[PDB]
């Protein structure tokens, strides 16, 4: 599991911050990890160390082995857990509606569908007139830039895979090594 | 609501969240019924306890 | 602790910072709840 | 029928929170909510 | 799709109509506010032909009126999405082709019209034609179109169509 | 969500017996024949002639027995009755057009079968 500690080297790099990461570095050696030793070594605060440990406990990152004196060992199989749910939420914000180019009247900032201004469509002017005011309609304008968000997320969320490729690959090859 | 949204929007210490989740629980259990024993009563004016919804239809 | 206990310490070779991860760290707050590992596999099937 | 073997705690209740010791775990509304979300 | 279905309705009578010829007075009052006023949930009410039975008139407490339930068979038109229909063009514009099926309005977007029939605002009647001018679709032209989507509001119905599909154009 | 391409009708359309532009056209004058007699009645509606002026300019067939046969034509066929009314007001001439007109009849019969009925239609339809 030396390359299992390598997926770990890449997640600490990829995610948790210096204060967390320094503690996580100690977690590297899964031989013996007491609370008094880790406190004295990290040169951290006891309340604060307890917060980080409690945070790591929340990850189920560690299996608190009681004597009382403690020991801590990896539990996260949630690398997929962050993945399946995050991909869902990003694909929700990505998947847009349609051209959804509803007429919108710039004077009253009222919103219409292509259907809304179609009933309004004024045959004497060959264009679309707003309802209560005859001022000509415009594009959905700003409204929801879900299409720009789709493009951005795609570049941004899938652009972090290459830098994660080292670990996405190590994990995959390490899991195969574990059998 | 608005101050808890931003406080766990940035990953707080996971300890201010207990004592403010209890605040939210209290505040929302304050609107509906206040005459439940325990639960120190809330007040705004001159010692006026709240007139909860179940208190509005006595 | 503000300016009290200190560990000057050195490690680096490049890493990534994810804005969406920050939202995901907070959109995955389940902790104890169970029955989630199987759901992940069902979404990939 | 149903398959499981573990125990259940003795869920106490205190003020606005509820405790449970078979290990005194104070129950979360999200947790019991997800528990309820699965009853047929 | 022109359907011949059975539905029902109720009429409130004012007490000044009682007496002789009470029953037929329900009939004339039936035709008016049921036909020629299309709805959204059942489609288009065009004409009724038979009235099956008139229920018993329940005198509601106070307010005088007596309500008689009635059962009738009325031919109804209700178009569906994906339906193919022949239509008439009522107005031609650069954003598309306006056609109309009976009382229903219909819009054909230009992107849903084959590129061969390019828009021609230069002609005194605005039109859609092939570069070779093999065909020139304009106003009051008879065409076949495919319903891409339908609408029903208060009493007016609309649909949206496409000429891109095969076997479409003048009929 | 409600599309006749996927054949989703409301469950109220089980006894929804249908008709085409000519049978509509037939009774439309009988309602005008109702306006002939039964005097002391007001004017007509607007949609009544608006549809009548539309579907009388274009017809699908010519007379009664032309349809009285074509409904007996599709009588013995293994059909959804929705199918008959769709092409009764289409008048197609090529079989793959009809299956380009219908997203649902690719995989029912031979192509020439409905083409033969298309031939049966173009044989009975008197063009001018
Ligand atoms: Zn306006």
């Amino acid at each position: 599991p030396a390359a299992l500690k390598r997926l770990a080297k890449y997640v600490i790099r990829g995610f948790y911050g210096i204060e967390h990461a320094l503690a996580l570095d100690i977690l590297i050696r899964n031989s013996c990890v007491k609370e008094e030793d880790m406190l004295e070594l990290l040169k951290f605060d006891r309340k604060q160390l307890r917060s980080v440990l409690n945070n790591l406990k929340g990850d189920k990152f560690i299996k608190c082995r009681m004597r009382y004196f403690i020991n801590y060992r990896t539990l996260v199989n949630v690398v997929k857990y962050k993945l399946d749910h995050m991909r869902r939420r990003i694909e929700t914000d990505e998947r847009d509606s349609t051209n959804r180019a509803s007429f919108k009247c710039p004077v009253c900032s009222s919103t219409f569908t292509d259907l809304e201004a179609n009933q309004l469509f004024d045959p004497m002017t060959g264009t679309f007139r707003c309802t209560f005011c005859h001022t000509e309609v415009e594009e959905d304008e700003s409204a929801m830039p879900k299409k720009d968000a789709r493009t951005l997320l795609a570049r941004f969320n899938e652009q972090i895979e290459p830098i994660y490729a080292l670990l996405r690959e190590t994990e995959d090859v390490n899991l195969a090594y574990e059998i | 609501n608005n101050q808890l949204r931003r406080n766990e929007q940035n990953g707080a210490a996971a300890h201010v969240i207990a004592e403010d989740v209890k605040l939210l629980q209290f505040h929302v259990a304050t609107m509906v019924d206040n005459e439940l024993p325990g639960l120190p009563r809330a007040m705004q004016k001159s010692g006026r306890p709240l007139k909860s919804l179940k208190q509005r239809l006595k | 602790p503000d300016k009290k206990k200190i560990l000057f310490f050195n490690d680096k070779s490049c890493q990534f910072s994810v804005d969406e991860e920050f939202q995901k760290l907070w959109r995955s707050v389940t902790v104890d709840s169970m029955d989630e590992e199987k759901i992940e596999e069902y979404l990939k099937r | 029928h149903g398959g499981c073997g573990r125990y259940q705690p003795r869920i106490r209740r205190s003020g606005l929170e509820l405790y449970a010791e078979w290990k005194k775990i104070l129950l979360s509304p999200e947790r019991v909510h997800e528990i309820f979300k699965r009853i047929s | 799709m022109f359907y011949h279905i059975s539905l029902e309705h109720e009429i409130l009578l004012h007490p000044r109509y009682f007496g002789p010829n009470l029953l037929n007075t329900v009939k004339q009052k039936l035709f008016t506010e049921v036909e020629g006023t299309c709805t959204g949930k059942y489609g288009f009410v065009i004409a009724v032909t038979t009235i099956d039975n008139i229920g018993a008139g329940v005198i509601q407490p106070g307010r005088g009126f007596v309500l008689y339930p009635v059962k009738y068979k009325a031919i109804v038109f209700r178009p569906f999405k994906g339906e193919v229909v022949d239509a008439v063009v009522t107005q031609v514009n650069k954003v598309g082709l306006f056609t109309e099926i009976g009382p229903m309005s219909c819009f054909i977007s230009r992107h849903s019209i084959p590129s061969e029939m390019e828009f021609d605002p230069n002609s005194n009647p605005p039109c859609y034609k092939t570069m070779d001018e093999d065909i020139v679709i304009q106003q009051d032209d008879e065409i076949r179109l495919k319903i891409v989507g339908t609408r029903v509001d208060k009493n007016d119905i609309f649909a949206i169509g496409s000429l891109m599909d095969d076997y479409l154009g003048l009929v | 969500e409600e599309d006749a391409s996927q054949l989703i009708f409301p469950k109220e359309f089980e006894t929804a017996e249908t008709l085409l532009n000519s049978e509509v056209h037939m009774l439309l004058e009988h309602r005008k024949q109702q306006n002939e007699s039964a005097e002391d009645e007001q004017e007509l509606s607007e949609v009544f002639m608006k549809t009548l002026n539309y579907t009388a300019r274009f017809s699908r067939f010519k007379n009664r027995e032309t349809i009285a046969s074509v409904r007996s034509l599709l009588l013995q066929k293994k059909l959804h009755k929705f199918e008959l009314a769709c092409l009764a007001n289409l008048c197609p001439e090529t079989a793959e057009e009809s299956k380009a007109l219908i997203p649902s009849l690719e995989g029912r019969f031979e192509d020439e079968e409905l083409q033969q009925i298309l031939d049966d239609i173009q044989t009975k339809r008197s063009f001018q």
